[PDB]
């Protein structure tokens, strides 16, 4: 349990989780606010 | 059992091996009877033979594959090209001889046979010997080119490919 | 130590290879490594392949000093055999090389004098302009 | 002779990997014939993965 | 007139003479 | 022949000598280090310049330095 | 049993003449006399190099200068009216 | 307008581009039943294009002689929404990231083997640090005055 | 004779070695000092004969990797 939490804190796993969350956020923003060239 | 491949001359620490390609009696005799390995005879005659063979062999490609191959003058043009190649080869031989051999130095050829018997080293590896060899080569090559031309386009013998 | 001379000892059993001596040994130099073995055994050759070292004295001729030293270190590490090697010239002159003092060079020994020792740190070498138009290098000073 | 053992020292050798850095003195040789007596240990490894080096008495500054 | 003579000289004969001389120079001693 | 030089930052652990592929270096008595020995290069005519000694050098900076110099048949590692 | 002798370095290092033959001349005497007589001028290496280079250069220049339009298209020259340029240039 | 450009609500090339895009989309509509799902998907694309062009008209962008929007960066007060405001937002996010990274690197520096917290991240410590970037300009300024920002070597 | 030959419970199933990167080799298991370590971990991941000198131990590893 402790060892598995230590493994999930390793660089590649944390990196893929973080970038997946970022990609999902950006994708949803672009889905609901598409084609933004300026900032109104 | 019975192995065929042996170390060269019985010495396992010389960088070669004895194989049927290199040490069979037929190939050994054939190589020993070529003009390039006739140690005890004037290099001029050996060069004559070598040039006679090579200039004769050089005529065909120039005559048949050349730019003017389809012209009625193809034979003479190809023979002239072969003669020019022989001249260039003689120039290269003279250059190598001048660069490699000094007039006073003795021969660089080995003085032992395969059986360890002392022999006279080849005079071809001297300045005078090489000069005689290249002169003979030039004279033989020009004559061979002329002979091939005479056989092909002066007597017009029914050769299949001309 | 008084260096040992070169007898006519036998050579390891080998079938021959294309990696042996060339004409450089005829005109420039070659090298000879001699050792003593307690038994006949297999050893890899530095020129390729495997040879049989005989019990008693063993003599082997090679093209380079590096080949002789590589074979020697392999003998010392694997078979625990002491070795020597010499440089032989076309005129029959033999020059003893290693072990030079009778002691291997990694072990300190009296009677040796330093060659190429600089009594300064590597950072105290002078700049090139100080040796410009002279034939000397900065590390030779 | 030398900085006290366990102190923090700045390196003044120009060619050293830890030039102008800080290390810890482990031992100092007391033999007067020793050219570089001060043994220093560093936190970072050099390009040869080595963390210890010997320095002379004038290449080390007590900080 | 001139090109038919000069082109073989500059393109073939002069390079050959220069190469022979330079080779004999670099093979000296 | 290449140039091999030894500086007094030597600690005398004999690492260079046993890394030499052509037996160029050796160890000689000294008094400037605790080991009471320093390296020397009396046979630089057999040097090939592979710089294996510098890879075994623990001192910072290197105590053995190899400078590539005029090339001979021995220094280029030619067996032909 | 041994292949290392200090008195015979040539045998030790393999300085052998493998295919060299010491047999006498296999050529006929009259033919050898003829070739010796008529190839003697070409046995001077200093003379041969100069003669070959200079005579070959002169022969090459002469042959190039005697070539006709049938042998070389460059000697024949153009036979067709010239093409015009992209935008009327000549 | 600026640099000889005309607003995209006036330029005829912009409207011509919008008409041609819709015509290109409507040619593939002919190959499907009027009630099919691909017909419903191309219609959504047509509405998306109409909305895009209408938005580009409304925001007040300048278009060249090609019918395409052109950005104005020099600093004009009526074109701040193309470079200035997005740039400020980017500079706020990037400074946030940099400051959170710097604080985490400082927090693990004084340990036995601090290279293990750089490959295995102390997630609770990162959670503590992360939300300090919301006020990163204030702290970054304040360590500039005191002198805790720059190492004086 | 040809027969099935197995060993029971040779390696314990635990998450403890997941939390120790580079456990498979002596040098890498000590942790990183430079960035080279990060690459060395991935280049030697499947070099089983460099991890151990036991032929049986290597063979079991390749057998499971195939699965
Ligand atoms: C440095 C280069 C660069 C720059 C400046 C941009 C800039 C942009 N790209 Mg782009 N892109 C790039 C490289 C770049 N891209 C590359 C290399 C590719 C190939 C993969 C793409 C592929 C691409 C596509 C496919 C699309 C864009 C889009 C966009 C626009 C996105 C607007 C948006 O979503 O706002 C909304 C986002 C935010 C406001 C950010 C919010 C961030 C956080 C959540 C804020 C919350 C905290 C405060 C914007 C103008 C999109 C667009 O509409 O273009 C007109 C679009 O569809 N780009
Ligand atoms: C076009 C190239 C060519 C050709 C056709 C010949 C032809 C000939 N040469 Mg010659 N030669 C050449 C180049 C050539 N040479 C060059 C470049 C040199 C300078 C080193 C010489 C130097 C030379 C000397 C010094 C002598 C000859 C001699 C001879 C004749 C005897 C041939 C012989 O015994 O071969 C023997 C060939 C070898 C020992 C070479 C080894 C052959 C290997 C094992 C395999 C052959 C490869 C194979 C044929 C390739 C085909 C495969 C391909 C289609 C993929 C023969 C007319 C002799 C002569 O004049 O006799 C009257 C003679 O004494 N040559
Ligand atoms: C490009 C390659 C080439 C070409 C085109 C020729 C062309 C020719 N060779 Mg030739 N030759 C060549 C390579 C070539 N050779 C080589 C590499 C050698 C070995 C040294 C020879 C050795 C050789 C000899 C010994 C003879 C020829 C002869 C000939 C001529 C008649 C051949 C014939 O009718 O055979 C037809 C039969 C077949 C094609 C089979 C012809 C001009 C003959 C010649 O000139 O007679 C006057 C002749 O006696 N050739
Ligand atoms: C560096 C200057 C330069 C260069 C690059 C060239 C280049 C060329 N010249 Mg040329 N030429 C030059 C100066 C130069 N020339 C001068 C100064 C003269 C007056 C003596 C000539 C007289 C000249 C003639 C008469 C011919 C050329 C020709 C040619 C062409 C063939 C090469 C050749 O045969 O050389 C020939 C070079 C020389 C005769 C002398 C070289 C100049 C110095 C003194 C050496 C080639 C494009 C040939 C041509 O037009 O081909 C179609 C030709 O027939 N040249
Ligand atoms: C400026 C440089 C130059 C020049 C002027 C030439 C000129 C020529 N080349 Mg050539 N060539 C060159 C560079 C050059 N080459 C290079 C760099 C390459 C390598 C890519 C080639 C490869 C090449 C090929 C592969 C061929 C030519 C051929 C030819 C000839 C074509 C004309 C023809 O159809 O008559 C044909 C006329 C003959 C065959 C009779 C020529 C008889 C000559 C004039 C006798 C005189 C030779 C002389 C004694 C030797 C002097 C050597 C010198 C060192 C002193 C012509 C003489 C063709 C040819 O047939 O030439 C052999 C041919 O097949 N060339
Ligand atoms: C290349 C150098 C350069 C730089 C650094 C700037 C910098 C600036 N310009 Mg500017 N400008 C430039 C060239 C430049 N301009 C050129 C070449 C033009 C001619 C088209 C303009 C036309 C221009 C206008 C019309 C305006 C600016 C404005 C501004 C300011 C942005 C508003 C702000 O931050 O409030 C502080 C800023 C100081 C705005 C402003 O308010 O400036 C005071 C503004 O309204 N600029
Ligand atoms: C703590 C993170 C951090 C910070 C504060 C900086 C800060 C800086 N870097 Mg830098 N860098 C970083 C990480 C960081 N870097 C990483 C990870 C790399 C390897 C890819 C580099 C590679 C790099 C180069 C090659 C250069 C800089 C340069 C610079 C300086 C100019 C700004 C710049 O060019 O940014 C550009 C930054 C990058 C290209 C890398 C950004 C990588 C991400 C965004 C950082 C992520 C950090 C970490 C994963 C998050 C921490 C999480 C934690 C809370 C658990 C500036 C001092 C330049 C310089 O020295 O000029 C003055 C320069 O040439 N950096
Ligand atoms: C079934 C086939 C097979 C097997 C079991 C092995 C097994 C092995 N090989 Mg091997 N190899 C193979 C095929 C195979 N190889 C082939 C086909 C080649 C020729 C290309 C090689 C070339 C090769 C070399 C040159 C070396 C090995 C080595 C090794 C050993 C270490 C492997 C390791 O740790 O890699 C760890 C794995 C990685 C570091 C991952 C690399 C990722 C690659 C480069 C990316 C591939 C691109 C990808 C398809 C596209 C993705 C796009 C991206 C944007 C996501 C191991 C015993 C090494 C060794 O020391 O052996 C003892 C060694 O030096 N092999
Ligand atoms: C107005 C304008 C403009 C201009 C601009 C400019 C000109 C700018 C400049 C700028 C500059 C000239 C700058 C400088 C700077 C310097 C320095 C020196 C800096 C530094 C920085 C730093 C130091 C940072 C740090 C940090 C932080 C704080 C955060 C993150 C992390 C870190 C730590 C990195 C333009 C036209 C474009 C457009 C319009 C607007
Ligand atoms: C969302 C914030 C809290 C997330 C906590 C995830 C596990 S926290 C995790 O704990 C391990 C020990 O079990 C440590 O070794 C490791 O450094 C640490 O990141
Ligand atoms: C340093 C950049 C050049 C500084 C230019 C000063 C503002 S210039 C200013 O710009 C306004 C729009 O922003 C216009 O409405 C106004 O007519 C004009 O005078
Ligand atoms: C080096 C050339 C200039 C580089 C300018 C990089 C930012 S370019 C900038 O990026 C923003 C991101 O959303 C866009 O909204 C905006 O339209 C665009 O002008
Ligand atoms: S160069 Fe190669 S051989 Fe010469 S000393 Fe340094 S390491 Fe030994
Ligand atoms: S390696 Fe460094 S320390 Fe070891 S001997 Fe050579 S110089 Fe002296």
């Amino acid at each position: 349990m402790r060892d598995l939490k230590t493994y999930l804190s390793v660089a590649p796993v944390l990196s893929t989780l973080w970038f997946g969350a970022l990609a999902g956020l950006l994708i949803e923003i672009n889905r609901f606010f598409p084609d933004a060239l300026t900032f109104p | 059992t019975y192995q065929v491949i042996q170390p060269i001359n019985g010495d396992p620490f010389i960088g070669s091996l004895e194989t049927p390609i290199t040490s069979s009696p037929l190939i050994a005799w054939y190589l020993s009877n070529l003009p390039g390995y006739r140690t005890a005879v004037d290099p001029l005659l050996r060069g004559i033979e070598v040039g006679l063979a090579h200039g004769y062999l050089l005529v065909g490609p120039f005559v048949i594959t050349g730019p003017l191959r389809n012209a009625p003058n193809h034979g003479a043009v190809g023979s002239l090209g072969a003669a020019g190649l022989i001249v260039i080869l003689s120039i290269t031989l003279t250059m190598y001889g001048i660069a490699s051999f000094k007039e006073g130095d003795p021969s660089t050829a080995p003085s032992l046979t395969l059986t360890g018997r002392k022999k006279v080293p080849d005079p071809l590896q001297t300045a005078d010997g090489w000069a005689r060899f290249t002169g003979g080569f030039f004279f033989g090559g020009i004559s061979g080119v002329i002979w091939a031309y005479f056989l092909l386009y002066v007597l017009d013998l029914p050769y299949f490919v001309k | 130590t008084p260096p040992q001379l070169d007898p006519s000892t036998p050579s390891p059993i080998f079938g021959g290879s294309t990696g042996g001596l060339l004409r450089k040994a005829q005109e420039e130099e070659f090298y000879v490594i001699t050792w003593e073995s307690p038994k006949e055994q297999v050893f890899e050759m530095p020129t390729g392949g495997a040879a049989i070292m005989r019990e008693g004295p063993n003599l082997l001729k090679l093209a380079r000093k590096e080949q002789c030293l590589a074979l020697g270190t392999r003998l010392r590490s694997k078979y625990k055999i002491n070795y020597q090697f010499y440089r032989v010239f076309p005129n029959g002159e033999v020059q003893y090389l290693h072990p030079k003092d009778g002691v291997y060079p990694e072990k300190v020994n009296e009677g040796r004098t330093g060659v190429g020792v600089n009594l300064r740190s590597i950072g105290k070498n002078v700049n090139p302009i100080e040796v410009k138009f002279t034939g000397k290098q900065v590390y030779d000073l | 002779v030398g900085p006290p053992r366990g102190s923090k020292v700045r390196i003044l050798r120009r060619e050293s990997y830890w030039y102008k850095g800080v290390g810890s003195v482990v031992t100092v040789d007391q033999d007067p014939k020793t050219r570089y007596p001060v043994v220093v240990r560093f936190d970072k490894v050099n390009y040869a993965n080595i963390s210890t080096n010997n320095y002379a008495l004038d290449e080390v500054e007590q900080v | 007139n001139l090109p038919s003579i000069f082109v073989p000289l500059v393109g073939l004969v002069f390079p050959a003479i220069a190469m022979a001389s330079l080779f004999l120079h670099v093979q000296k001693n | 022949s290449h140039s091999v030089k030894i500086y007094d930052t030597c600690i005398g652990c004999t690492q260079c000598v046993r890394a030499c592929p052509t037996d160029v270096l050796e160890m000689i008595p000294w008094d400037g280090c605790k080991a009471k020995q320093i390296a020397s290069a009396p046979r630089t005519e057999d040097c090939v310049g592979c710089k294996r000694c510098e890879s075994a050098c623990p001192t910072d900076f290197l105590s053995v330095r190899v400078y590539l110099w005029h090339e001979t048949t021995r220094s280029m590692g030619l067996a032909y | 049993s041994v292949y290392f002798d200090l008195e015979d370095i040539a045998n030790t290092t393999g300085q052998w003449d493998v295919y060299g033959s010491d047999a006498p001349s296999p050529y006929n005497g009259l033919q050898s006399k003829f070739f010796e007589t008529f190839a003697a001028p070409f046995t001077k290496r200093g003379l041969l190099l100069k003669f070959l280079l200079l005579g070959g250069g002169a022969t090459l220049a002469f042959v190039s200068s005697q070539a006709t339009g049938d042998d070389l298209p460059i000697v024949k020259g153009p036979q067709l009216p010239p093409q015009p340029g992209p935008r009327g240039k000549i | 307008d600026i640099s000889g450009l005309t607003p995209c609500k006036d330029s005829k090339q912009f409207a011509k581009r919008e008409k041609q895009q819709i015509k290109k989309l409507e040619s593939s509509l002919k190959l499907y039943a009027p009630e099919s799902a691909p017909a419903l998907a191309l219609n959504a694309q047509i509405e998306k294009t109409k909305r895009r062009f209408d938005n580009y008209g409304k925001y007040g962008l300048l278009c060249g002689s090609d019918g395409l929007p052109h950005l104005i960066v020099n600093g004009d007060q009526r074109h701040w929404g193309e470079f200035i405001t997005p740039g400020i937002l980017f500079l706020y996010i990037a400074g946030w990231i940099g400051w959170v990274g710097r604080s985490y690197l400082i927090a693990i520096s004084g340990e036995k083997k601090p290279a293990m917290k750089e490959i295995i991240i102390d997630v609770p410590l990162a959670s503590r640090i992360i939300f300090r970037g919301f006020i990163w300009p204030v702290a970054a300024y304040r360590e500039f005055l005191n002198g805790d920002l720059i190492a004086k070597d | 004779e040809v027969k099935i030959l197995v060993d029971k419970d040779p390696v314990k199933t635990s998450f403890e070695e997941w939390a120790k990167p580079g456990h498979f080799s002596r040098t890498i298991a000590k942790g990183p000092d430079t960035t080279t370590w990060i690459w060395n971990l991935h280049a030697d991941a499947h070099d089983f004969d460099s991890h151990t000198s036991d032929l049986e131990e290597i063979s079991r590893k390749v057998f499971s990797a195939h699965f």
